[PDB]
């Protein structure tokens, strides 16, 4: 009677009838900045309830010959609610964050998503296919904003490493037979205790399908993926006029 | 003796191995004290 769940934070509510555990990463929840590790001397402000809350993003579609889609954070809520108005008017941010992939399907469809979560996440490029050309990723490509984008080459997470070692970050499956979502909750993970929300993205989501997904002609072919984030420990410091990018 | 006429620093040093702490404050609302009011 663990696979039933409820995460309840600000003025959202998830339930969930079909879970695995939650992945808690590096073992850490996460926390407010402490004394000893701040540098900046301004008081920082914590709105606690407008900011910590459950986001809900844009639904993706998943077809029998998806590559997988991946989102930058928090770039994903630089412009949603009072998050993204904190994260303009101020300098430096901080938070933690709680990720959550819904995706069911019937007793009749067979499929596995990886969902995982890694931290730096630099994209690389083809380098024009012969390997001369030393070209960069547009700032669409870095940085998607809460749509997302594309996986390219999953099998080398468009960046050269490959996909069947991507378990050595904190992850979770979606496996179709098994359970129908997937929570991992990230802390702060940064060589700074604050950093700017709109210069630096802290870590990736990607979600890649392993298995592919499959299912006989009659049946519902429409198999939605959606992402629900909540930010947990959010600060603000260095207050100044709205910057948007 | 006879004659009377005859008979007739600011700062100092510390140790400060690392730079100062910052104290945590608040508002602050009332007249008379302008810490902010220099002379140069």
């Amino acid at each position: 009677s663990d696979r039933v769940a409820q995460l309840t934070i600000g003025n959202s509510t998830i339930t969930t009838q079909e879970a695995a555990n939650i992945v808690i990463a590096y073992g850490e929840w996460p926390e407010y900045c402490p004394d000893t590790d701040a540098t900046a001397v301004d008081k920082p402000t914590r709105p606690d309830v407008s900011v910590n809350r459950f986001f809900t993003l844009d639904t993706k579609s998943w077809a029998k010959d998806s590559k997988g889609w991946y989102w930058k954070f928090p770039d994903v809520l630089t412009e949603v609610g009072v998050f993204g108005q904190n994260a303009q008017f101020h300098y430096l941010y901080r938070s933690g964050f709680c990720v959550h992939v819904q995706c069911n399907a019937s007793k009749f469809h067979q499929g596995a998503l990886l969902v995982a979560v890694l931290p730096e996440y630099v994209l690389g490029t083809i380098a024009g296919g012969t390997g001369n050309e030393n070209s960069h990723p547009p700032y669409a490509t870095t940085q998607p904003g809460q749509v997302g984008a594309v996986l390219t080459h999953p099998y080398v997470l468009d960046a050269g490493i490959p996909l069947s070692q991507l378990t050595v970050c904190p992850h979770q499956w979606i496996n179709l037979r098994t359970n129908n979502c997937a929570t991992i909750i990230v802390p702060y993970m940064n060589t700074v205790p604050f950093d700017s929300a709109l210069n630096h993205c802290n870590f990736g989501l990607l979600v890649i399908p392993v298995v592919p997904l499959d299912f006989n002609a009659g049946a519902t072919s429409e198999i939605p993926i959606t992402v629900t984030i909540a930010p947990m420990c959010a600060e603000f410091a260095g207050l100044r006029q709205a910057v948007k990018q | 003796d006879p004659i009377a006429d005859m008979i007739d620093s600011l700062t100092a040093l510390q140790v400060l191995p690392t730079a100062a702490n910052t104290e945590a404050s608040s508002h602050r609302l009332g007249t008379g004290v302008v810490p902010a009011l220099q002379a140069a």
